[PDB]
């Protein structure tokens, strides 16, 4: 159809700006014990 | 695109679901 | 039609002229309903509408 | 003092002479109506057929003239289209009706005289939301 | 070069003023009296007519009707048949009701 | 001797009698009595619709397709007055009969083909010599294919005929000098053309039996795109009488 | 089911991602022109 | 001292213009994401009431 | 990171399941890459617009090997009229 | 210009997955010593 | 037995398609994005030699 080009690039970026935020929050906690 | 779109975001409800079912860190009993 | 209008246009682009085939008057008061109607270059900037 | 009775002053015959109806008397043409014509018409719209009504116009035109008492009587006594002939009371309950849809064989003259009133009377209260159905209301 | 509305461009003539006893739906001929269960079956159930006083030709009917004819004919007028306008039984049952 | 139970939900009832197998001998006319036939019947086979080729000199081919709408696809009992000329031949005419059955069927790829199979106004017309339908005989004809929908079928927007919403109002400034082909729903009538052969008759009764094949158009869509042309064939039977 | 002794900790320091980072933001806009096109 | 013609010539364009919808702030949509003119177009001219 | 996939060199254990994982990534691509491909292999013709043309990068290979019929009712030949059964361009992406 | 409508999600991606992934190894390594 | 004009026309078109320098992967590019369709167009019949 004729979707907004950028539609998409937006749900991308707003389900990994946001996302990443807490694989990067998690991560450095379980290394809160010399892990992974 | 906008379908391949909507295939992922739902795929990836069904790793949640079972990331969160089978990777659930033990509830402890103390 | 049956009751058969027509359109007339003072001052303006299209001034002067009268339309009378009833496509065109039905036209010209659908675009009406929006007030006073303008000329739209929706080309340019892909206008939808 | 809303519903004067030279509003429930109607034309019972075609001639154009007139018979006016009490506040009373009217009740029943409508406690009638309903256990009578209810199942259609109702509002004033056949339901069996849209394409007729109970309108005073309608009526007026109709033939014989069922703009009148009289002429809504004539009908409540022998059923028939619009246009003179096919007396259908084998179909349309009826005073006729051989005794088919019994909801008739009870009436009497105090009741059709009234009935036919309510018709004419009705227009006169509801604007026309009397022959239009749905779009109205 | 340019496609139109079939039917309501029918309606800058004599159908959509009056009477066309080639095209209307039945129940219009309700309009007026005498007209409606019976010469107007018939005046649909016979072809078109290619001139309005053909109604009174129509074999079947008594001086009578064929009197309303007469006097109910300054009502009815003719154009050509239109087939998005009567095909469907719709000249019958225009698929529209109250 | 069978009634409306034994076949509901059958699955047959939408087949036309199978005119007994073993009986060749033909009906006599006469020209002396007038005929007519009590049921005309076109059950069919199997739909074809023709490719429409980017390419030109490559012949158009006819590809088959497989019927969607639920088996719903036959005309039974449909007559019109079997006149016999001052030939030989015979022209059985139509009056009432049920010869329209909205049907669709699914082409080689996606596509879906819409079309109403009919055989409205027909006119058979006979070998220009006969005195008895012997087997092999034929009819072939015209009749008028009306539009896969009436004045008042109103497309997803507003907008049809009749009686729809004037012109695309999901879009109200955006220019309709392209839509239009949408916009305004025309209403199309063309001629199809059909033809029998029998194989298969009763004399003493006169139901004869046999196939048979015609050209309609597929769905002109009001106003949309130019339809596709529909082949469609199967077996049939109709039964003469006095 | 006894944890696993293979898993040592990730090793990564503050200025390994300095020098990736820059590589990868850089090798970013040459590489991205050509993106475009 | 003028015609029903004249008179509208007077009325200029800015007036005009903002008798139309396509200004009134009221007519969008919450995800009508874009510059007025990527709507009913880029506004070229008046074609005279 | 640099040796973060070291931890398997020894124990064939959680060793397995990387190569039964980037196993599962690989025909998870495959059929995946074949309804994509598949989603937009404009079937209509052969002859001058066949699948190599319109970048095909998947379908190109089951053909080679057999599977030709497809679900949808056609074939990579032209022929209408035919199909295999589960093995069509629609059950190979699927299994 | 012309250019591909997918040239952004393309290039922006490509310098966040990669990326992202740095700032995820190194994040958890502050937190070897319970910090940020 | 045969004229110029009918000598070609035997030649079919898939034939004919293929000595096209458009089919021939040498001539693509590194950042030619997509379905050689997208270069040269959907190609949809042969003109003729
Ligand atoms: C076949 C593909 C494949 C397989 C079988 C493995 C298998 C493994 N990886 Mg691994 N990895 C991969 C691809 C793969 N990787 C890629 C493409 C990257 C980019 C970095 C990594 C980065 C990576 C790191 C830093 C580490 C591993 C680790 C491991 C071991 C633990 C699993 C874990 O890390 O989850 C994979 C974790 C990731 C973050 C990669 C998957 C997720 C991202 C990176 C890929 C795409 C985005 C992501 C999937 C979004 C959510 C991912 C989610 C699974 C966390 C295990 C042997 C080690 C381990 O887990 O503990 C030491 C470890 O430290 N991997
Ligand atoms: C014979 C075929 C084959 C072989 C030998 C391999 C081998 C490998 N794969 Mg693999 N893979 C294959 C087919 C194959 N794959 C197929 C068919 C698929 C799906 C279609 C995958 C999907 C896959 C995933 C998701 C991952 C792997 C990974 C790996 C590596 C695991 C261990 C590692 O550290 O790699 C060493 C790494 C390399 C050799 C990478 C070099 C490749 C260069 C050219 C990178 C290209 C840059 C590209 C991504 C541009 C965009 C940049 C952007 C990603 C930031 C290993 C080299 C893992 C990996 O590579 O770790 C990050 C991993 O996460 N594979
Ligand atoms: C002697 C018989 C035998 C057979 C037939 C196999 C077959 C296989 N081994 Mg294997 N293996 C064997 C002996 C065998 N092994 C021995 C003696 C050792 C010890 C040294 C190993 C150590 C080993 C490792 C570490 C790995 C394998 C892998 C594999 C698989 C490779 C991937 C593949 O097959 O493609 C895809 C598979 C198919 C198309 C068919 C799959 C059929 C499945 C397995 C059904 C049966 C599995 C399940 C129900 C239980 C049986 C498991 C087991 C019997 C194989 C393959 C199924 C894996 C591999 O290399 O690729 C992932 C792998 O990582 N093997
Ligand atoms: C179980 C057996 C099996 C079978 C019958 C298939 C069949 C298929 N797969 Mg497949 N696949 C399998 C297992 C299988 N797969 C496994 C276990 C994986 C990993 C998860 C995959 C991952 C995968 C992907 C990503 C894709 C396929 C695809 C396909 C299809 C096209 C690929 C092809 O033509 O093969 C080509 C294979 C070869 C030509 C074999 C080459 C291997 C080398 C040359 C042999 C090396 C031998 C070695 C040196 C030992 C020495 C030999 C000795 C005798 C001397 C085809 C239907 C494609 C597809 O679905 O398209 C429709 C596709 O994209 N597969
Ligand atoms: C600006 C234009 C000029 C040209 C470009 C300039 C950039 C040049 C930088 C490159 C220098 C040499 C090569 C770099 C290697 C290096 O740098 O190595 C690592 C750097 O980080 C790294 O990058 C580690 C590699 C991680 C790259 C992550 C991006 C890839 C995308 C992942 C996608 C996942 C789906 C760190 O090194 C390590 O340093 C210690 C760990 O921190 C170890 O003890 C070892 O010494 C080890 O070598
Ligand atoms: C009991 C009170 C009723 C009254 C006073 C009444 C009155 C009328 C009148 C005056 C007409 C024709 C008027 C015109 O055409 O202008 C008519 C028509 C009709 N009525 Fe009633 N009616 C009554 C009840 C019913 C009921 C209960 C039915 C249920 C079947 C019914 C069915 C019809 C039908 C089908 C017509 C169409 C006439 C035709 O055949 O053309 N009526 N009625
Ligand atoms: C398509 C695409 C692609 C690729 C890729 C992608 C897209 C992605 C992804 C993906 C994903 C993202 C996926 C997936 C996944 C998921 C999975 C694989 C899963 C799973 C799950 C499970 C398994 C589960 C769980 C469970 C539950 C839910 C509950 C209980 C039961 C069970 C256990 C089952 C291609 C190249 C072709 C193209 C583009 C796009
Ligand atoms: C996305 C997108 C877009 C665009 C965009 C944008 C606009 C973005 C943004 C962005 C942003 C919005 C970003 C941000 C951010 C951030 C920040 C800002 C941060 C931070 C932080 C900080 C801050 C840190 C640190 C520090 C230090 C070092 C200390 C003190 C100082 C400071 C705090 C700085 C759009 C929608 C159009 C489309 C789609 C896509
Ligand atoms: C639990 C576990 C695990 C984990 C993890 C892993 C495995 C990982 C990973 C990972 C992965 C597996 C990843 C990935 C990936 C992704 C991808 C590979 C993607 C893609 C994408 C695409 C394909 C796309 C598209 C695009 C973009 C991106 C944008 C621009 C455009 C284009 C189209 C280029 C495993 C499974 C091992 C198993 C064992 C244990």
């Amino acid at each position: 159809m004729e979707v907004n080009q950028l539609g998409f690039i937006a749900t991308a970026l707003f389900v990994l700006v946001p996302s990443v935020f807490l694989i990067i929050l998690y991560v450095q906690t379980e290394s809160q014990q010399k892990s992974s | 695109m906008e379908t391949i779109t909507y295939v992922f975001i739902f795929a990836c409800i069904i790793a949640l679901f079972f990331f969160a079912i089978f990777f659930r860190e033990p509830p402890r009993i103390t | 039609e049956q009751q058969g209008v027509t359109v007339s246009f003072y001052g303006g682009e299209l001034n002067g002229q009268t339309f009378t085939d009833p496509p065109t008057v039905k036209s010209y008061a659908r675009k009406a309903i929006f007030g006073e109607i303008f000329e739209f270059d929706t080309e340019t900037l892909n206008s939808d509408g | 003092a809303e519903l004067t009775p030279e509003v429930l002053t109607v034309p019972l015959n075609s001639e154009g002479k007139t018979i006016t109806l009490t506040e009373k008397q009217y009740l029943e043409g409508k406690r009638l109506f309903q256990y009578a014509c209810a199942s259609c018409h109702v509002g004033g719209i056949t339901k069996t057929n849209p394409s007729l009504d109970l309108r005073t116009e309608t009526l007026a035109l109709a033939t014989p003239p069922r703009d009148n008492i009289e002429g809504l009587v004539d009908y409540m006594k022998n059923p028939t289209t619009y246009d003179g002939e096919q007396e259908i009371a084998e179909v349309h309950p009826s005073l006729r009706s051989a005794d088919i849809f019994p909801k008739m064989r009870n009436l009497t003259e105090k009741d059709l005289v009234a009935i036919a009133g309510h018709i004419l009377v009705e227009p006169k209260i509801l604007g026309d939301k009397w022959g239009g159905g749905k779009v109205y209301y | 070069e340019e496609l139109v509305n079939v039917v309501d461009e029918k309606l800058g003539t004599a159908y959509g003023e009056k009477i066309d006893l080639n095209n209307t739906n039945i129940a219009a001929f309700i309009q007026y009296r005498g007209l409606y269960p019976t010469l107007a079956k018939l005046i649909v159930k016979n072809a078109p007519y290619e001139s309005v006083e053909d109604v009174l030709n129509i074999p079947g009917l008594t001086e009578r009707q064929k009197q309303i004819l007469r006097e109910n004919l300054e009502h009815f007028t003719v154009t050509e048949v239109e087939t998005a306008l009567v095909e469907g039984g719709d000249r019958y049952n225009n698929g529209l009701y109250k | 001797t069978l009634t409306y139970d034994d076949i509901v939900g059958t699955g047959l009832a939408n087949k036309c009698p199978t005119l007994d197998d073993t009986a060749r001998g033909a009906y006599p006319i006469d020209s002396s009595q007038t005929y007519r036939i009590a049921r005309l019947c076109l059950q069919p086979t199997t739909f074809l619709v023709k490719e429409e080729p980017k390419n030109k000199r490559q012949e158009a081919e006819f590809v088959p397709t497989k019927l969607v709408t639920r088996e719903t696809t036959s005309l039974d009992q449909i007559q019109g007055e079997l006149k016999v000329n001052s030939d030989g031949s015979l022209t059985f005419v139509e009056e009432d009969g049920i010869d329209f059955q909205p049907v669709t069927v699914q082409m080689a790829g996606g596509e879906r083909i819409p079309l109403l199979f009919t055989v409205k106004n027909l006119v058979a017309s006979t070998q220009p010599n006969v005195t008895s339908i012997t087997t092999s005989t034929d009819f072939k004809g015209e009749f008028n294919v009306p539009s896969y929908r009436t004045a008042n079928f109103l497309d997803p927007k507003g907008r049809g005929l009749a009686s729809g919403y004037d012109s695309a109002i999901a879009l109200p400034q955006a220019k309709e000098e392209e839509l239009a082909r949408a916009n305004v729903k025309r209403f199309s009538l063309t001629k199809g053309q059909i033809s029998l052969n029998v194989a298969k008759v009763d004399g003493r009764t006169g139901e004869i039996a046999g196939t048979f094949e015609s050209e309609q158009l597929s769905d002109d869509d009001m106003g949309a795109h130019e339809p596709h042309e529909v082949k469609i064939q199967g077996v049939f039977y109709a039964s003469i009488e006095p | 089911m006894e944890p696993n002794p293979n898993r040592q900790p990730v090793e990564l320091n503050r200025t390994s991602l300095y020098l990736g980072l820059l590589l990868i933001l850089v090798l970013a806009l040459l590489f991205s022109s050509y993106f475009f096109n | 001292g003028a015609t029903l013609e004249e008179a509208w010539s007077a009325i200029p364009e800015k007036l005009a213009f903002y008798d139309y919808i396509g200004n009134n702030p009221a007519k969008g949509g919450l995800f009508r994401t874009g510059p007025m003119n990527k709507g009913d177009g880029i506004a070229q001219a008046w074609k005279g009431h | 990171w640099y040796r973060v996939h070291t931890v398997l060199i020894n124990d064939p254990g959680r060793l397995i399941a990387a190569h039964l994982m980037h196993t599962a990534l690989v025909a998870g691509w495959a059929g995946s890459m074949a309804l994509y491909e598949l989603a937009t292999f404009d079937p209509s013709d052969p002859v001058l617009n066949p699948m190599w043309r319109q970048g095909m990068f998947v379908l190109p290979f089951m053909a080679r090997l057999g599977v030709t019929g497809s679900w949808s009712g056609w074939s990579i030949t032209g022929e209408t009229g035919i199909d295999p059964g589960f093995w069509s361009f629609e059950g190979v992406a699927l299994a």
